[PDB]
């Protein structure tokens, strides 16, 4: 039934899976125990995407957590829904990465690539058809981009048809929380490139903004934005786990999203974003979501759409709403920034109407765009990569674990490339 | 009985049936269950117990929509192994729905079909609900439709594809799958009437009054359009039209098979009261360019041929008045070489509302099956998105990738190409 | 005879080094402008070959057989040597597809034999020498030839055979230039988008990547390089690659006409005397069939081939257009042969056709896009 | 003693074996140089050939300093190769329509003596090829058709370049073992008789088909000077111009309308092979193209667009320009032809009536 496998790298990507794993079973009623004591059978009806069944009316998630030191995972599975993973599946090393990507991709990514592949078989074979796989985690430390980027290459070579899904935590542009990060994420788009076919960019500055500005918040703890990504993550399949007047999965916005093979590398974004006092203030109709949905001051990316053109816009919606609105409001859309649109694709939006709304919720939007504002990021991470690559600063922790510079000039090729492509495809 | 069966590939087309089947048995006093508390022999192969199963073929690669059907209200009217799932939607490809998940459960679908024609006596036609845009409707349908004209060829085969609208295209990719399922069912389908979205829109706003139409509403519209078309085989009529007499009526060219459908009596219940419906006004009513189910100007194309059915309480001697008054109109143009093409299908079954629906209690109603020249620049447009698309090959690695190649999208197109050469000089 | 003997024996052989001085200095002056003739007729030659072509689309049809010319065949039309017009017989298909004319750089006749080859193949070996990257593809349908006019037969030999002795032969007149040409033979094959390697059995692991020298130059790490010493042993090697390239061809047209095969040979001249190096190499490679995918048996391979020649076509037009980016690394194909298409490198476009009605669709399919080129 | 005999006879023997084998390694070398050399000038006429064959250049002049107070013209210059005029008459601009004209390069008053020369040089080595080569420089009075071809002694014209590079590559072919011969000839042609511009002896001159070529031209009575360095050249050029008779002063109808035909033979010989080349550069000065014999001129303008139209027959013989140039106007050949066009209000007619007879030649080809 088109199950999902959900991965776990780096300990950024643990927690944000925490976050999203426990909103999920808030959405299909989900005790921390496992026991199911929701109402809606339709939550039972897709239940198998997400949760294998256990004996006893029991459900477990078909979640791997990986790492390379256990702390992050000992704080998970003491903390609430801790205990609803299969403990079998917690896979981890005893090193730790050390925000370097050489160790996570050639000696403890190649010492437990093996002890974690043989539960990714084993969960895949226990499911009737396998859709695809979501992969969590972020391109700044060590263990979730190396070890990301090998399970990556791993599970394409050998499960070709399937689908991948990236949600890489791209580098902050301004506030840095590692010197090395431009290695890192430069090593990693070079392998993100050419295995994944679907990349959401996140950035931590973009939802300080967010919950900040839009949200009123004074205290943007890591639980709230790591709210925030899961409830984007939720909406971006619930299409797959219920129903609705358009009913889309992760292939069909797959195909839609990218015009050729390297440019999949999408901006979220999620409506209804009230703050704490002023949804008093506010109407909850499809104007508001629309018009919300479409502002750079909500993109979850660090990029302003402005700067570029969007190649292409998916919108998934959830809630009881007439599909009129949404239509007519994205022509509308479409005519009034007519300038940010490629004009080489006439009606460059995709819409998939679902029905039940997240718990606490009326109406929910789910933005993706493909815009060529990445470019910009790219070139800024590019020129923080080349600024420290010729003076050599902390080379040789790479060096010597194993890789020549010429990896780096590979991968710093590669993605001028992917520049180049979304400079050349703004005209 | 001239039995026929109706084919339901994509959401929309399951989307649509669901609406379509609601509406029929509803006609015949049918029960949810099956039973009635002769004429529907036509649609339902009503066995020995009182359990009308109609003959109705659902089809989609993906089990949401059938599996919410097998849970609606409707699970135990239909014959459980009629509903056949896949297991991944086509995705907005053609390629998946005709190279690489349409031929995996096409086998299936074609052994149950055969099984219901077998049933019926006198097989009159197929009836295939579908869309465009949709990978689905697009490969599966076009698969479909060449493996049944190998099968029979000689039967009727009437597809009620939606066309995509010329403003808003939900999938990126519609021009794509447009173009692909159009060169590939040219040569299959006997006759297909297209219907638009944004049309359907406009009418329920200024129409109907709706100020949020959802979906069902426009499935309403639809089922109605069906309703009529299939009224002169359910029920009796001064002048009854089967499909097989469609084929003859409107087509003049094996190419040009493109009508486009019309209801005229469409009004809101408050409205109801302040018009007294007459035959002629209905009748003028269904030639207003914004009455059309279709985003094109009749007024911009002259007519091929129109095919008028009337149901209710209806008079010829009123029907021959209004279409020869349209006959005196100037706006309305008509090609010359066809100077008469007016068949009509009087019948006197009013049509009935759905509880719950949007549509008024009517006397009489008309469904208008025109077809015109005033579909040749909506063939354009689709062209020229599909050269914008095809121009920087944008989205081709997805096609190519999954079982075509490039060329043959050159061959599609320029196929089109051919297809709007022969419309404009069928049109001088 | 003997006082006077010394004297005259003297004078002789001041006679002899005042020639050894004077045929010394006027040598080295004829060698410098040797050279400097080379290098002008280099850089004539390649402006020829740039304001003709560098991008060189050629068509050939093969002559059927005895018994498939009884097999009905379409009419053909050579308007002159560089268009030819294909029409269907049948009346349905004149009516839809119309009239199908074609532009082309050359239109071979299907008694053409081998001789526009080698005289094709003569500025090409000459630009070769050139110390340019060239690279040849032989692009087309299964049984139209593409096999014949490649490889060819003992009687009459196809491209390679031909290519590989004017090599030979220039290489051993240019010695008398004082240069040292080493010549260097590489075989892989490309298939289910992982490369492959010809000379060697054993299943190694291959992955691409750009040289120590330069970013634009690629080679393939972990591949069989063999140094060629003489002709024969070339030969030789390119029997052995083409029994390791041992699959369905036509009988099940399972593998073969269906992978990408890659010959390069780099060749690198050296001339000690004057401390310069030439660069340079010739890629004959051939196409996978064209066919529209019908075996659901293996069809997930051959939309793999359907996407790298979509992607080569790609690549060709952004070539064309002079776009500023060319999508080289969408396919393996087109990443390793990057060296040999951009820039001054220069790319014959050879294609095949079948003459029969079958092949209508694919026929039209293979000209259309090249005559599209040819127009840009 | 003898031990110095038997020593220097091994040294002869040893020098005599080397002398031997070096000079047949010269001799192959040679050879080799000879194969190059013929297959670089086959290359260079295979540029030419796809240049093109006509070669359009327009070069307008700035106006001197006797020539500011006048009235120029909207010169509306495209990319590189097409160029626009416009009247500042604003009752006429919407009058004329579009003037515009894409040749195959457009010269404008910033360009120098060595632009026009890049695009000409060239055209010498064809020469030395064997093939015949003409120039052209087409106008009205006043265009610069002289400056083009004559010039200053500040900014040479096309005619000392091209003798100073044909010196330089003969004696740079010299080593080629080829040897050439310049032969000379000064003509000019004012109402359809020829005279010769290096001898003041009046005789009656006639054209005649050659010889051993009834395809090429030989003009009897002819002075044929063999030109020996480049101020040979330069001194016979001198006195050409001295007898030209420069009658502007008093009667610049004279000067002012007469063709200047400066023929340059080029013929090659080999010894110890086979070599023959009759190649030759018509460095011709066409008169003033204004309207009103314009015999030769109308003549000359009607072959060359016969001759683009591949017309069946060519109207050669029908005046004395055309027939002279009968053998340098064949399909082989490559040809150049530019239009000299004065930036002035008054001459804007006379500048659309330069320039659309190469829009002719263009929309001809
Ligand atoms: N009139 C009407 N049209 C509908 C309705 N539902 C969907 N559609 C149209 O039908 C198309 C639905 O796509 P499908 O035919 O189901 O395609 P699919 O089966 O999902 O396969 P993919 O296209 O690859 O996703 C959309 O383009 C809608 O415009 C409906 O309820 N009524
Ligand atoms: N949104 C979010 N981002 C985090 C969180 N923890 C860490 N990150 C980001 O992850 C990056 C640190 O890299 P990380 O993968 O955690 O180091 P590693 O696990 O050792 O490879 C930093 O740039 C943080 O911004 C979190 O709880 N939420
Ligand atoms: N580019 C130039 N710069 C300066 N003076 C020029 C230029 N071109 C032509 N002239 C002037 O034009 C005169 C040459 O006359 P010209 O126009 O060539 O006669 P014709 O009308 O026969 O062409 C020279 O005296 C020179 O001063
Ligand atoms: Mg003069």
């Amino acid at each position: 039934m088109r199950e999902i496998v959900h991965i776990q790298a780096g300990q950024c990507g643990n927690q944000i899976g925490a976050k999203f794993w426990e909103v999920i079973s808030d959405e299909h009623g989900i005790d921390p125990t496992g026991t199911y004591h929701g109402d809606s059978d339709l939550q039972l009806d897709r239940i198998s995407v997400y949760y294998n069944e256990a004996t006893g009316g029991k459900y477990v998630p078909r979640a791997i957590l990986v790492d390379l030191e256990p702390g992050t995972m000992d704080s998970v599975r003491s903390g609430p829904f801790g205990q609803i993973f299969r403990p079998d599946n917690f896979v981890f090393g005893q090193s730790g990465a050390g925000n370097n990507w050489a160790k996570g991709h050639y000696t403890e990514g190649a010492e437990l690539v093996d002890s974690v592949l043989d539960v990714v078989r084993k969960e895949a074979e226990s499911c009737d058809c396998l859709q695809g796989f979501q992969l969590t985690h972020s391109l700044g430390g060590g263990t979730g981009s190396g070890m990301g980027t090998l399970l990556i290459s791993k599970i394409r070579e050998e499960y070709p048809d399937r689908i991948m899904n990236t949600f890489s935590v791209v580098p902050s542009p301004k506030v840095s929380d590692t010197v090395v990060e431009p290695y890192n994420a430069t090593l990693s788009v070079h392998q993100l490139v050419e295995n994944t076919d679907e990349t959401y960019c996140i950035d931590n500055e973009a939802l300080y903004d967010i919950c900040f500005r839009t949200l009123k918040l004074t205290t943007p703890t890591y639980g709230d934005l790591n709210h925030l990504v899961s409830a984007t993550m939720s909406g971006v399949t619930t299409c797959l786990r219920f129903p609705g007047q358009l009913n889309a999965d992760l292939r069909k916005l797959a195909v839609n999203m990218v015009p050729f093979p390297r440019l999949h590398f999408f901006m979220p974004g999620f409506a209804p974003l009230t703050s704490r006092g002023s949804q008093q203030y506010r109407a909850l109709t499809v104007p508001e979501l629309t018009q919300q949905v479409f502002d750079a001051k909500n993109m979850m990316a660090a990029c302003d759409p402005r700067h570029g053109r969007y190649l292409t816009v998916a919108a998934v919606f959830r809630g009881r709403m007439s599909m009129k609105e949404v239509d007519e409001q994205m022509l509308n859309v479409q005519n009034k920034n007519s300038s940010y649109f490629v004009e080489w694709i006439p009606n460059n939006v995709k819409t998939a109407v679902c029905d039940i709304p997240p718990r606490g919720l009326k109406m929910a939007v789910t933005f993706i765009g493909n815009s060529t504002a990445i470019q910009e990021l790219f070139k800024r991470i590019s020129e923080q990569f080349t600024a420290m690559f010729r003076r050599k600063a902390f080379l040789h922790w790479y060096t010597g674990e194993g890789m020549d510079e010429m990896e780096f000039t590979e991968a710093e090729s590669n993605m001028n490339d992917l520049v180049s492509e979304y400079q050349q495809y703004q005209d | 009985m001239r039995e026929c069966i109706s084919i339901h590939v994509g959401q929309a087309g399951v989307q649509i049936g669901n609406a379509c089947w609601e509406l029929y048995c509803l006609e015949h006093g049918i029960q949810p269950d099956g039973q009635m508390p002769d004429s529907f022999n036509t649609f339902f192969s009503e066995t020995g117990a009182g359990k009308h199963v109609p003959r109705a073929v659902f089809v989609d690669l993906e089990p949401t929509v059938i599996d919410e059907v097998r849970t609606g209200t409707y699970r135990q009217l239909f014959h459980p192994e009629q509903l056949i799932t896949g297991k991944e939607d086509a995705a907005n490809n053609y390629a998946r729905g005709h190279y690489t998940i349409g031929k995996e459960i096409i086998d299936l679908v074609l052994d149950r079909i055969r099984k219901l024609a077998d049933q019926c006596t006198g097989l009159q036609g197929f009836l295939v609900f579908h869309s465009f845009g949709g990978g689905t409707g697009s490969g599966f349908t076009s698969l479909l439709m060449e493996r049944l004209s190998v099968d029979y060829g000689k039967k009727s085969k009437l597809e009620f594809s939606i066309y995509p609208a010329p403003q808003v295209s939900t999938a990126v990719v519609e021009p794509y799958n447009s173009i692909l399922t159009t060169h590939t069912t040219l040569e299959h389908s006997d006759c297909a009437f297209m219907v638009d979205n944004e049309a359907i829109y406009d009418i329920c706003r200024r129409n109907l009054d709706i100020e949020r139409p959802t979906y069902t509403n426009l499935n309403r519209l639809i089922s109605q359009i069906v309703s009529s078309i299939t009224a002169s085989l359910r029920f009796d009529g001064a002048l009854n039209v089967d499909l097989t007499e469609f084929q003859t009526n409107l087509v003049p060219y094996p190419r040009i098979h493109f009508p486009l459908a019309t209801y005229a009596p469409v009004i809101s219940a408050e409205k109801a009261y302040h018009e007294q419906l007459s035959v002629a006004e209905i009748t003028n009513a269904c030639f207003e360019p914004a009455n059309q189910m279709v985003k094109c100007d009749p007024r911009h194309g002259k007519y091929m041929a129109c095919c008028l059915l009337y149901r209710g309480d209806v008079v010829p001697k009123d029907v021959n008045a209004a279409i020869a008054t349209i006959k005196t109109k100037r706006s309305i143009q008509f090609v010359d070489w066809c100077p008469t093409g007016f068949k009509v299908g009087i019948n006197y079954q009013p049509p009935t509302v759905v509880p719950g629906g949007d549509l008024a209690k009517v006397q009489r109603a008309v469904c208008m099956l025109s077809n015109t020249t005033a579909i040749a620049e909506a063939w354009a447009r689709l062209d020229h998105k599909f050269d914008l698309m095809y121009a920087k090959r944008a989205f081709v690695h997805w096609y190519v990738g999954e079982g075509m190649e490039e060329g043959e999208f050159s061959e599609a197109r320029e196929d089109m190409a051919a297809l709007e050469k022969d419309y404009e000089e069928v049109g001088v | 005879a003997l006082s006077t003997e010394v004297v005259h024996l003297r004078q002789r052989t001041e006679e002899l080094l005042r020639c050894n001085e004077q045929q010394a200095a006027e040598l080295e002056t004829c060698k410098e402008q040797l050279f400097q003739s080379n290098m002008e007729r280099k850089e004539l030659h390649n402006t020829v070959m740039d304001l003709r072509g560098n991008i060189r689309v050629f068509c050939r049809i093969r002559p059927p057989l005895e018994s498939e010319e009884n097999r009905m065949c379409c009419t053909w039309t050579y308007h002159d040597e560089s268009t030819v017009e294909l029409q269907s017989i049948d009346a349905q298909a004149k009516s839809k597809m119309g009239q199908q004319i074609f532009s082309f750089d050359q239109v071979f006749h299907p008694l053409s034999s081998q001789s526009d080859i080698f005289e094709m193949v003569s500025p090409l070996i000459q630009s070769a020498l050139d110390g340019y990257n060239i690279c040849i593809f032989a692009y087309g349908q299964t049984g139209s030839g593409k096999t014949y006019t490649m490889d060819g037969v003992p009687e009459s030999v196809g491209v390679i055979p031909r290519t590989v002795d004017l090599l030979f032969d220039s290489i051993r007149g240019y010695r008398n230039l004082g240069w040292e040409y080493e010549i260097k033979a590489t075989f892989l094959e490309i298939k289910n988008e992982v490369l492959y390697d010809l000379l060697s059995n054993e299943q190694k692991d291959m992955e691409i990547r750009m040289a120590k020298n330069n970013k634009n130059d690629i080679y393939v790490s972990n591949i069989t390089e063999e140094t060629v010493l003489d002709p024969n042993h070339l030969r030789h090697l390119m029997h052995t690659a083409k029994m390791n390239r041992a699959t369905a061809s036509t009988a099940g047209n399972e593998r073969s006409s269906r992978s990408h095969a890659v010959t390069k040979l780099e060749l690198i001249g050296r001339h000690a005397e004057k401390q310069e190096i030439s660069v340079g190499s010739i890629n004959l490679v051939d196409l996978a069939g064209s066919e529209s995918p019908k075996t659901s048996t293996r069809m997930t391979e051959t939309k793999n081939i359907n996407r790298s020649l979509s992607e080569l076509t790609n690549v060709i037009l952004a070539l064309l257009q002079k776009q500023d980016h060319i999508p080289y690394r969408n396919s393996k194909l087109t990443h390793l042969l990057m060296p040999s298409l951009g820039g001054n490198s220069k790319t014959l476009m050879f294609i095949n056709v079948s003459p029969f009605q079958d092949c209508f669709q694919e026929s039209v399919k293979s000209l259309r896009f090249a005559a599209s080129v040819n127009s840009c």
